[PDB]
């Protein structure tokens, strides 16, 4: 898979 | 006994959208521990930064940045599946410690911030009285940003459906769908909550078939 | 002016997990007029309850029930993806209508609740001082059921990535997958916060490759 | 596909 | 009930020293009745302005001014020994009736405010806020008033002392104590709490055998 | 900092009628000080015994108890003249430091309260949880109180007049308020807000001559 | 008695 | 004159 460039910590589904 | 030891401002972490979101309470006694379990913001994505904020705002950006650190080798996943645990602890003599472990990879990182870091009295005061004072603008950032979070994330679901569907999704249906989707991501670019939410509005109106498809 | 028509507790609906919350909050001046997007807690779901709530408690059932009604023929779709607008509007007379609009079917579905129904003013002040003396029992209410919730999403979801892997998924690591997915459904029927976050955290322990294939 | 037995009011994505 | 007629602001009477004086306080249920005995500020008094003010600063003036009265035919007395009833009932249209009643003479004396006077829904928001954004200089403001309260009534307690002392008090100490009564009284017409307070310390300590005397 | 020294609970003393007076608010940041002016209940009073509390219930009573003091060797003078100040010092350490000084007389005594005095966490969150649960009935004691200090200082005034008066004050005047002083006291002795207001009355009622004297 | 020219609303003793 | 058996703290006049 391709690895987005994003750091944001997000909520836990 | 007279006197204790509290924390004299909210701590915690900015989370997606540029929000502060609290694990340690304003006026709580020392020690103290508190963890809570947040995940990656998209499908994929191999690393989070943990920023650790200071303060009563809501913007991340407006409270006190205490440090931040990287945990990363977080294994493929959709996004918000890995179990990203942070932990604040602050020990009796007022050192905080904050890790982050990926029960799905194992991997730990943690950060060690002084008794002495962040807002001094003054400081803390003004804090205090901002917060106040913002409490409608904290407010409407807030609720903007969960707006913008939830657009951002059926952004990134119906993008993905339309994928998985390919030829099965008709060609007008796709074209429906696609442009809402332009559209969308444009509105979430702005600052403007009613713009994104009648993109949505916008969306859902045309992706009755997707979804149908999606669900087969 | 010398007084006002305000608020004295809390007004909202019932959400998954039996909680309750808020659309408008406690002292607000009316009239006042509320929305929030909501949306279905399980994949397919046709049709959701509004129950209509009012009080300061996080507990559905220890609020007062104003009464509720369905918002049905919502069309088939991931879980989370429809969109569900609940709007609380009280108007100059106190009356409140509460209406559900299902943005992707246009269904629409409304009741409408006197200004004298809920609390009266001996009951308002007895649901104020519970509040207050069952501020923790709250939270850890609240908090379990925040876990419930997460749980039940990563049981559901992990549940249709097996089912979508097929045969791709060896026999081995499929076996520990369920083994761990019959272990969180069980926790779940429960009311321990921490086993249900360790067999949330078996589940990490055991899905890598599931992740990884469902992200191919 | 099949229908859940479920009312829950849920969160919106 | 979904909605209460509340104050949304704090409604009372100025008091000696330009001090706004609580009846009614902010967030209380209408209808309802509130009585409080006050008095006069000084010896033979024969009358009292009743100051009906609505809001939530210290100083009289920086609330909303609603109406006052005069009662008079007040008798000779001590200074806070004639008993001033002042009530204000809010029937449950929301109209206010202030009235003042002098237990000692049977005089009574009322005026009727309309439901609709005082600040609107802005201006109570903006009196909201200011109160908050000046709570420290009300505090200030608070504190200076009850101290320049004590020395007006130390000022004149001990001007009756040394008149009916006459020829009993020395010389030497009577002009220690005028000495000290004309600097309390310069530092009363001042804005300085500390100079107050020393210019009744200077006093204390010069007034030993007038005390004394007085007690004989 | 991340954390900060503050006072859990309130602390003062004991003032007249059982009442637990603040002179450090609850939540203060310690080093502090506080000074505050107090005096004497009764004409003559010779001493006074300072009593310190901590705690958020207006009983003294219901309070903890830090320890007391004496300061004696007040000089003759009428009830409320004495300068009596009383000072509470937290140093950077937790401790406390009271002390009381009669600016009248230049006595001074104080009394030091070591830091691990008072309530622990367990007892402090049980205080303030019952300072919640009784704030009604702290109320009504406190209104009470103030009722039976009023009447208690109008009482001793109105003795005080009669004896003056002697043999100007008519049989029959001093009759009706020699008998309306009986009633009163017998009503402070009560535990009765309106019986105390009623006695109260019915002296306003027949000393008008009294009153006309005493102010010859 | 001479009265005072005040208006003052003041505390009851 | 006769000191009164009194230990309260009262409010300064």
């Amino acid at each position: 898979p391709p690895r987005p460039p994003q750091w944001a910590v997000g909520h836990f589904m | 006994v007279l006197l204790l030891d509290v924390t004299p401002l909210s701590l915690g972490i900015e989370t997606m959208g540029g929000v502060m979101t609290t694990l340690i309470a304003k006026n709580t006694t020392i020690p103290t521990k508190h963890s809570q379990v947040f995940s990656t913001a998209e499908d994929n994505q191999s690393a989070v930064t943990i920023h650790v904020l200071q303060g009563e705002r809501k913007r991340a950006a407006d409270n006190k940045s205490l440090g931040q650190f990287n945990l990363d080798g977080i294994n493929p996943a959709p996004r918000g599946m890995p179990q990203i645990e942070v932990t604040f602890d602050i020990d009796a003599d007022g050192i905080l410690h904050v890790s982050a472990k990926d029960k799905n990879s194992g991997k730990e990182q943690k950060i060690t911030i002084k008794a002495s870091s962040g807002l001094n009295e003054d400081e803390i005061q003004k804090m205090v009285r901002d917060a106040e004072a913002n409490a409608e603008a904290d407010r409407k950032f807030e609720e903007l940003v969960q707006t913008r979070n939830q657009g951002d994330h059926l952004l990134h679901s119906t993008r993905k459906q339309v994928e998985e569907a390919g030829d099965k999704l008709p060609a007008d249906d796709k074209t429906a769908i696609e442009s809402a989707l332009t559209a969308l991501e444009t509105a979430l670019k702005g600052e403007d909550k009613a713009a994104i939410e009648a993109k949505m509005q916008e969306l859902a109106q045309v992706s009755q078939k997707l979804m149908e498809i999606a669900q087969q």
